[PDB]
RNA sequence: AAAAUUUUAGGAAUAGUUAAUAAUAAUUUAUAAUUUUGAUUAGAUUGUUUUGUUAAUGCUAUUAGAUGGGUGUGGAAAAAUAAAAAAAA
């Protein structure tokens, strides 16, 4: 059950490609035009160019190019958080990029949450670090998650992460935090530079002198 | 790995209970030791105040030999054998057990057999192991016959000239074909072994046999229809190559 | 949701097999091209 | 059971019982008239079971269906893909692939408008 | 080790294998078939000139009647007879210096020869297969073990020169006479 | 069983509960006749002879089929005791 | 040093010996190896010898 | 070294050869020396990554507590030197006709 | 050939077979005790392949040694004859 | 898990002493004297034990 | 035909994949043998001629560049002191690509390999007898025994090749 | 083995050849290492046979 | 060759065992060398159903028009989260969780330790690639008290079925080295109470009652009865 | 790797050629090589006691089923019809 003496000896442990039969015959003349008109409609070529003869992928230098010359899905970004978007899939998904993300970053990208649609892409981000990057979260990251979900008035998304942080990543949670999304206490932070309690719906009620 | 055999010899003999850490620290890692060092390790493990310890450092050997490429040797497998009631410790594989079980019985019980002592020669021994016969069975023929073109016929033939007449020869060749080559056909003698081997059998290479007396009891010719191919396909013919062929009809009859 | 070959016997009643011609020769695109390129069309 | 060319279970009924199974002969099965192979799957089974071997093995019915479309030459269980003769997508018909509408797909959603009207 | 292999005919290894003994059959009806016992390598040689390396018998399947019954009797001396040839010296030759394989066919002719013991597929029904314990095992092997010495000489005499001389042979073999 | 004495358990003794399919005693007689006068067994190249030159055909020998039809009785039982006749 | 220790007239150097050429003279068995015996049979196959065909 | 006298394996100072047969003999020699001096005309790169220092963690925990490890390049990139610096006593017990007596920073 | 039975580990692939290789605790066990079984019958084989190559053996020793006596003598007096051929010529 | 030995070099130590010396063949007459009388107390030493 | 085969193969021999596709494309048009159904969709449409890019480089070379580099619309271009190296990168790889000899290729392209014509003079009598022995079979092989016995002469001298 | 050496001997033997010297010591070398000194007093009886 | 079966023992081809010797049969395939595999297949096909109810983005895709709710993308990170460790953890997925990314810290499968086996691998170093899921582990391997002298790459690490016990003391700050693990029999003296060995070179089990029982009723010796 | 044996009624020239070589992968040197003792090209035909017949060393048969571009894999291409064959419990 081994294709060793049945393909080219350079397609050994030959996985994920569309069809392998291709490169197999691509040396004809006829199937060399219609891989060189492939290539062109690819694009990002300035000449008539063609795979090389003991490639099934495309070339490692060609594949950076394009990934480096592909329009952004995201364009005109009106706000911080989506310019800090574009400058992050910029750094990290680039191509066969090593670099990793960090909790720093992560908090650098959740403190611009100004409007809804920012929240939900930081916690797109939030998700690809968990996940895909595997990260392990910082000890004030439920803070933060929690007061960008405030700055936009989102309760609802900040007792489902309560309910479960621990798949989440969120491996230490504040009481005062867990009261305040259980419902147990109104104030969920104390600014001591301010002497003020937070949220300010509940700050002059609790500390009305300073 | 003899010098350090002989110190930790020596100090098992003495019994400085330090034999084990000298092995441990000077010819375990970067010696080639052989089974003689935990041979004599055992009588030091054996005085080891608690069976478990002993056990232990038994068994922290065979692990030893395991890694080390120092396969345990007989004797040392016997002497933990020899302590199987105190430690139970197994020294001998499932397979080799298994085979020397039914190995054991099986032999008991045919030497109890009177039967089966008797000798059997297709079992006991080889009897030709050269690439040659030890006798002259006549054959080859190294002349040709009626019909035969091909002589000699080189490769794989020992026919080495024609049947009866040929081109003239010169010399050792015609010396060969006229008197010296082996001639199967001729009734009077059969080919001469060479000297001294041919003084001996003077009076036995005369003629076929001596009897002139013999009463034929085999079948008689069918002279109607005078049937001329018998080529039956049998079952049980062992001389069935030597049957098939065309072959001169000539005798007595 | 194999394909017949053709036999002849062509002595002592032995047969022959005339195997369908390589699709890689010259002698197939011989036979496709037309014969009078003057007179036949193209 | 296991095999597509020789399916015993077809003739289950034709056995009377157990005894008449373990004893039945291959010239019994074939006077009763059991095709060759299935027969001598039926008796190497029973030989087994004899023996000492249940029949117990994996059923190779579905394996066999599933790499049959592959179409292999000797059937040896591997993946022969077959190459399409239109395979590119631009000689299919496509000049060109689909430019995204960037600014169609750059409107804040449903949700977001929601939202924000609430906000 | 090809494109498209041989489905209904194939081995484990490279051609050409390992020497096998096997019971090569003809291409005739059952009524006159009869079966070769060669050595041959473990892929079929069929395309050469040589085919086999060695011819060891001819065995005959079909069984005949006993054509010395009035010779002298003896018990069952009147049952069918079962015809075959069997090299001995070019058997022993390969099996124990070339180490060829063997059949099964083969083995059940041999193990009725007497050369070798019964085959591993010559399993009976009546009683099944023993089972092993470790403990039973190695009680009876402390209660029976042999001797290292006795083992080690037993050994000898089965693997290595069986013909040993005794001091008697060796006295005789010393020259007495004037050495000269 | 546990002279030599075997292990039971690496020599197992033929378990009870089984039943008997066919036994020496299962067989029955069958008498052939291979007679010369027809010209089919005559022939020379003929199969049905024992002998391969001697002669041709057999006169009256006797083979033994068996009778597996012992489990189709109700009861069906084995009675191994030493033969006592002779 | 680059000169071979076993080097001499002949130039049959053995690379890879430490040993001097003087240390070490015996007939050692060798170990790397196996002995070969012959499996093509000459002319001779089986059943009757007959000439043997040689 | 630990056990016994190798003759040329510790020297007074770094081995001194015209810079013309440097690159020819210097490749395979290999010595010791007290403290953490390092030749000239050698770019220095410590090395940091945890997957090249976990090589040196039996020889840091049984012989001798390792401390540094860094990489010296020439300036034609042909002729490269391996520093690598112990701190503390060694583990293993020395032997007064050991090499390593010599040594302040070792036999201590 | 290998057996697959059916209590094997199942491979839930769509994309190759459906049974995997893998073996239940018991089936390793049962196929020990049925590998003891197999060794006690090849244990004889290597006996026997080895008592029959010293047998080769040493039939060869014997009957070379009478083959090279009797090949001695030959070779004399074929040696003898052809000294005297050659005076004579 | 284990230090091997290499075909170019070895590096698990020698499990047997060998005295470095030349063959009888290269040893001088004395030398040679000297090796003839190691050698008989070899032969006595081998017939005590036998 | 013939002609349109040898053009096309020499275009793809020397790297023309526009102008082997126009080709197709003329052919498919035109309605030669064999091209009826190789019709493929232009994908230099909009591109402009190598002969073009040149004569404006000749008469800014980095702008023309972009123009040069075709873009799949989803692909937008980087800066250019980027796309300089980038290009660079590509053509310097192209080139170590192309520079790699082909093993058993004898320094010959695919077109080349296993290419031998002569006229049809050569096979003038191959053609006759095989379009008769073979009149209903033209993807049999023309192997002799067909039209002569054994022991006998066939029509052909040369028969196949010399 | 030790015997195949004294087997192949007298397969030399019997092959038409004549052992030299070096393969009468090789032989007899290799049964004293085996420890069959009566094969190489057998090598020794060959050697004066021939 | 190096490590026969039985020794040579050629009466049939199964007596040879499923592979001749450990080390690779010919020299132009390293990958065919003898070593302890996991099914991979089982161990790699997740559970699609913890997918299945949940929006999903793809993460080329950051266009506003193709954006969800935040409380959908909170359930795709934990759906997301579940469907990764479906089949078990990874030995990255339990590194990325522990102080000093584990390092000092025992690993060990699942069937490591059950019967007669006693296997874990001590971490020293571990390279995470972009995708934190995967990388390259460094680690000792210690086998019935025997521990390896350097590190080694560990085999199917990326394969999830890894179970780690994480220990403060045996935590090693990313400044120092991990010391390797120290060998029972050889670094450190032998102790009958510290740590006791399962199995002996020549060890066997004994027979387990219901695997006897299952034999001899799969046999026939003992009255299986419906 | 060598030696011998090698077809045609109307018989003649053959050629990536011969040897030497510090020359793998020949920029050189030579009065080179093949052949009327039958060459090369073209036709026929699977080469080395197997058939038939006869008093015959005559005449007359014969699938020993054998080889450069399809993958440089493999110890070894022979690798895409079959051909009675047991292939790792
Ligand atoms: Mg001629």
């Amino acid at each position: 059950a081994s294709l060793r003496y049945r393909r080219p000896y350079w397609m050994m442990f030959l996985k994920g490609v569309d069809n392998w039969k291709i490169y197999t015959v691509i040396q004809q003349p006829d199937h060399q035009r219609t891989e060189m008109l492939y290539q062109a409609w690819l694009g990002g070529l300035d000449r008539p160019y063609t795979r090389p003869k003991c490639m099934a992928n495309q070339p490692l230098w060609l594949s950076k190019k394009r990934h480096m010359l592909r329009k952004e899905r995201l364009d005109g970004p009106e706000t911080p958080l989506e310019k800090y978007v574009l400058e992050w899939h910029k750094k990290f998904h680039s191509f066969q990029g090593t670099e990793r993300p960090t909790p720093d970053d992560l908090h650098t990208a959740l403190d611009l949450v100004e409007r809804p649609l920012d929240l939900s892409y930081a916690l797109q981000l939030l998700g690809q670090c968990r996940n895909l990057n595997n990260i392990r979260f910082a000890k004030e990251t439920f803070l933060v998650f929690l007061e960008a979900c405030l700055r936009v008035g989102r309760r609802d998304c900040a007792e489902y992460a309560l309910e479960h942080a621990e798949p989440l990543g969120f491996w230490f949670i504040d009481e005062d935090h867990r009261r305040y999304l259980q419902g147990e206490q109104t104030w969920y932070k104390l600014s001591p530079l301010d002497n003020l309690y937070y949220p300010v719906e509940e700050n002059a009620k609790l500390n009305e002198g300073r | 790995a003899d010098m350090h055999l002989q110190v930790v010899e020596t100090m098992v003999g003495c019994g400085t209970m330090k034999a084990n850490d000298y092995f441990v620290r000077n010819v375990l890692r970067q010696f080639s030791w052989d089974s003689r060092f935990l041979e004599a390790l055992y009588v030091e493990y054996r005085r080891q105040d608690d069976v478990d310890m002993w056990a232990e450092l038994t068994k922290r050997a065979l692990v030893w030999t395991a890694r080390y490429n120092a396969p345990a040797s007989e004797r040392l497998r016997r002497l933990i054998e020899d302590d199987y009631d105190t430690i139970r410790v197994q020294t001998r594989t499932f397979r080799e057990l298994a085979v020397f079980q039914f190995r054991d019985v099986e032999e008991r019980r045919h030497s109890r057999d009177v039967v089966n002592e008797l000798p059997n020669p297709w079992y006991d021994y080889v009897a030709h192991a050269l690439p040659f016969p030890d006798r002259d069975a006549g054959y080859p023929d190294e002349y040709g016959d009626l019909g035969q073109w091909r002589a000699p016929g080189g490769p794989g033939s020992p026919v080495r000239g024609p049947g009866y007449y040929a081109p003239p020869m010169e010399g050792e060749h015609q010396r060969g074909y006229t008197a010296e080559w082996r001639d199967l056909r001729n009734p009077m003698r059969p080919p001469e072994f060479p000297t001294p081997w041919e003084r001996k059998y003077r009076q036995y290479a005369r003629g076929q046999h001596p009897s002139y007396d013999m009463v034929y009891a085999g079948p008689m010719p069918e002279i109607f229809p005078m049937r001329r191919d018998f080529r039956k396909p049998t079952r049980w013919d062992f001389h069935d190559i030597e049957k098939q062929g065309k072959y001169r009809t000539s005798g007595p009859y | 949701a194999p394909k017949r070959v053709d036999c002849l016997r062509i002595h002592r009643n032995r047969p022959l097999l005339l195997h369908p011609m390589k699709d890689n020769n010259k002698l197939l695109e011989l036979s496709k091209l037309p014969a009078r390129p003057e007179f036949d069309s193209w | 059971d296991i095999h597509r060319l020789r399916p015993t279970s077809d003739f289950k009924a034709s056995f009377k019982d157990w005894n008449d199974l373990f004893t039945c002969d291959k010239r019994q099965l074939r006077v009763r008239g059991i095709p060759r192979m299935t027969r001598d799957a039926i008796r190497t089974a029973v030989q087994a079971f004899q023996n000492g071997n249940p029949p117990e093995r994996f059923d190779t019915k579905e394996e066999w269906l599933y790499y049959k479309q592959f179409k292999t030459v000797d059937y040896s269980y591997r993946v022969i893909p077959e190459l399409p003769e239109k395979y590119r997508p631009h000689q299919s018909g496509i000049d060109q692939a689909p430019l995204p509408d960037y600014r169609e797909i750059n409107k804040m959603p449903q949700w977001a408008e929601c939202e924000e009207r609430r906000q | 080790a090809r494109a498209v292999i041989k489905r209904r005919s194939p081995q484990l290894w490279g051609a050409p294998g390992a020497p096998i003994i096997r019971m090569r059959g003809h291409h005739v009806v059952w009524k006159f078939q009869s079966y070769d016992l060669v050595v041959e390598h473990t892929h079929k040689r069929r395309n050469s000139d040589i085919r086999l390396l060695h011819y060891l018998g001819k065995h005959c399947p079909h069984p005949q009647k006993s054509l010395w019954s009035p010779d002298t009797p003896v018990a069952q001396d009147r049952h069918l007879f079962m015809l075959t040839t069997v090299d001995i010296d070019a058997f022993k030759y390969w099996f124990g210096v070339k180490r060829c394989r063997l059949s099964m066919k083969p083995w059940a002719l041999l193990a009725k020869a007497g050369l070798l013991p019964p085959s591993l597929t010559q399993n009976s029904k009546i009683m099944p297969k023993p089972l092993f314990d470790k403990e039973s095992l190695m009680r009876y092997y402390l209660a029976n073990r042999k001797d290292e010495d006795v083992m080690a000489r037993e050994k000898y005499l089965n693997y290595e020169n069986s013909m040993v001389k005794t001091e008697e042979e060796r006295a005789a073999e010393r020259p007495v006479a004037p050495y000269l | 069983r546990r002279p030599v004495r075997y292990d039971p358990l690496l020599v197992p003794r033929t378990p009870s509960h089984w039943s008997v399919g066919v036994d020496a005693t299962d067989v029955r007689r069958r008498w052939q006749i291979w007679s010369p006068r027809d010209p089919s067994i005559f022939h020379e190249t003929s199969t049905r002879k024992f002998q391969d030159h001697l002669y041709e055909g057999e006169p009256l020998f006797m083979q033994l089929r068996q009778c597996p039809w012992r489990t189709q009785a109700k009861v069906s039982e084995r009675w191994e005791m030493d033969e006592v006749a002779i | 040093d680059e000169r071979p220790r076993d080097w001499t007239v002949d130039e049959i150097t053995a690379e890879d010996v430490k040993r001097s050429p003087y240390k070490e003279m015996e007939m050692q068995p060798l170990q790397n190896l196996a002995p070969r015996y012959e499996a093509r049979p000459k002319g001779y196959f089986g059943r009757t010898y007959y000439s043997g065909m040689k | 070294a630990a056990s016994s006298p190798v003759p040329h394996i510790i020297g007074s100072k770094h081995i001194d050869v015209p810079r013309e047969h440097r690159l020819r003999l210097l490749p395979g020699m290999l010595y010791l020396l007290d403290g953490d001096t390092l030749p000239g005309e050698f770019t220095i790169n410590r090395v940091l990554d945890p997957t090249a220092l976990q090589y040196y963690g039996r020889l840091s925990s049984q012989i001798v507590t390792v401390e540094a490890v860094r990489m010296l390049v020439p300036d034609d990139l042909r002729l490269l030197c391996n520093c690598i610096t112990f701190k503390g006593p060694l583990h293993l017990p020395v032997a007064p006709y050991a090499s390593l007596a010599s040594l302040r920073g070792a036999s201590q | 050939r290998q057996i697959r039975p059916y209590y094997n580990l199942p491979s839930k692939s769509e994309h190759g077979r459906k049974m995997t290789g893998f073996l239940t605790p018991y089936r390793h066990w049962m196929w020990k005790q049925n590998e003891l079984w197999r060794n006690v019958h090849e244990a004889q084989f290597e006996h026997l392949r080895r008592v029959y190559k010293r047998q080769w053996l040493e039939s060869f020793r014997v009957n070379a040694d009478e083959y090279i006596y009797k090949y001695n003598i030959t070779k004399a007096a074929q040696l003898a004859q052809w000294e005297c051929e050659m005076k004579e010529q | 898990w284990r230090l091997q030995n290499n075909g170019r070099a070895l590096a698990l130590g020698p499990p047997v002493t060998i005295e470095d010396e030349m063959q009888s063949r290269f040893f001088s007459n004395d030398q040679f004297l000297v090796h003839s009388v190691k050698e008989v107390l070899r032969i006595v030493l081998q017939e005590h034990k036998r | 035909p013939t002609m349109v085969k040898f053009y096309h193969d020499c275009l793809v021999r020397n790297n023309r994949p526009r102008e082997a596709s126009s080709l197709m494309r003329l052919a498919a048009e035109r309605g030669v043998h064999g091209y009826e159904d190789k019709w493929e969709a232009d994908v230099y449409k909009g591109r402009p001629l190598d002969s073009e890019v040149m004569n404006e480089s000749e008469g800014q070379a980095s702008s023309l560049a972009f123009a040069s580099l075709m873009l799949r619309g989803d692909q937008r271009p980087l800066p250019e002191n980027l796309q300089a190296l980038l290009e660079e990168e590509t053509t310097r790889n192209i080139e170590a690509e192309r520079s790699v000899p082909v093993p058993f290729s004898a320094g010959l392209h695919a077109t080349e390999i296993n290419s031998v014509f002569r006229p049809r003079v050569y096979r003038q009598l191959w053609y006759k007898w095989q379009h008769i022995a073979n009149r209903y079979r033209p993807t049999a092989a023309l192997k002799r025994r067909q039209l002569a016995p054994r022991d006998s002469p066939t029509g052909i001298p040369g028969f196949y090749r010399i | 083995i030790p015997q195949e050496a004294l087997h192949w001997l007298l397969r030399m033997i019997v092959d038409n050849f004549n052992p030299q010297h070096v393969h009468y010591i090789a032989a007899m070398k290799t049964l004293q290492s085996a420890g069959e000194l009566d094969m190489a007093r057998d090598v020794w009886k060959i050697m004066e046979r021939q | 060759r190096a490590d026969p079966l039985n020794g040579g023992s050629s009466m049939t081809l199964g007596s040879k065992g499923s592979k001749l010797s450990p080390e690779p049969h010919r020299r132009r395939m390293p990958w065919t060398a003898a070593k302890e595999y996991v099914p991979g297949v089982v161990l790699n096909a997740r559970d699609k159903m913890v997918l299945d109810g949940v929006q999903l983005l793809d993460i080329e895709s950051i266009d506003r028009a193709s954006q969800l709710d935040p409380l959908e993308v909170l359930r795709a990170v934990v759906a997301t989260r579940e469907y990764n460790i479906s089949t078990g953890k990874n030995i990255f997925q339990l590194a990325s969780q522990a102080t000093y990314n584990g390092r000092g810290q025992r690993f060990y499968r699942k069937e490591w330790q059950e019967g007669t086996y006693d296997k874990y691998v001590t971490l020293s170093a571990i390279d995470f690639d972009r995708d934190g899921n995967k990388g390259t582990a460094y680690g000792y391997i210690t086998f019935h008290g025997e521990t390896t002298t350097r590190p080694v790459q560990v085999d199917f690490a990326d394969v999830p079925g890894w179970y780690m016990d994480f220990v403060e003391e045996r935590a090693v700050p990313f400044t120092g080295i991990v010391p390797p693990p120290p060998s029972i029999g050889t670094d450190v003296p032998v102790d009958p109470h510290s740590y006791r060995l399962k199995a002996y070179p020549y060890y066997d089990a004994p027979n387990p009652p219901e695997f006897v029982e299952r034999l001899l009723k799969d046999r026939g010796v003992l009255p299986d009865t419906p």
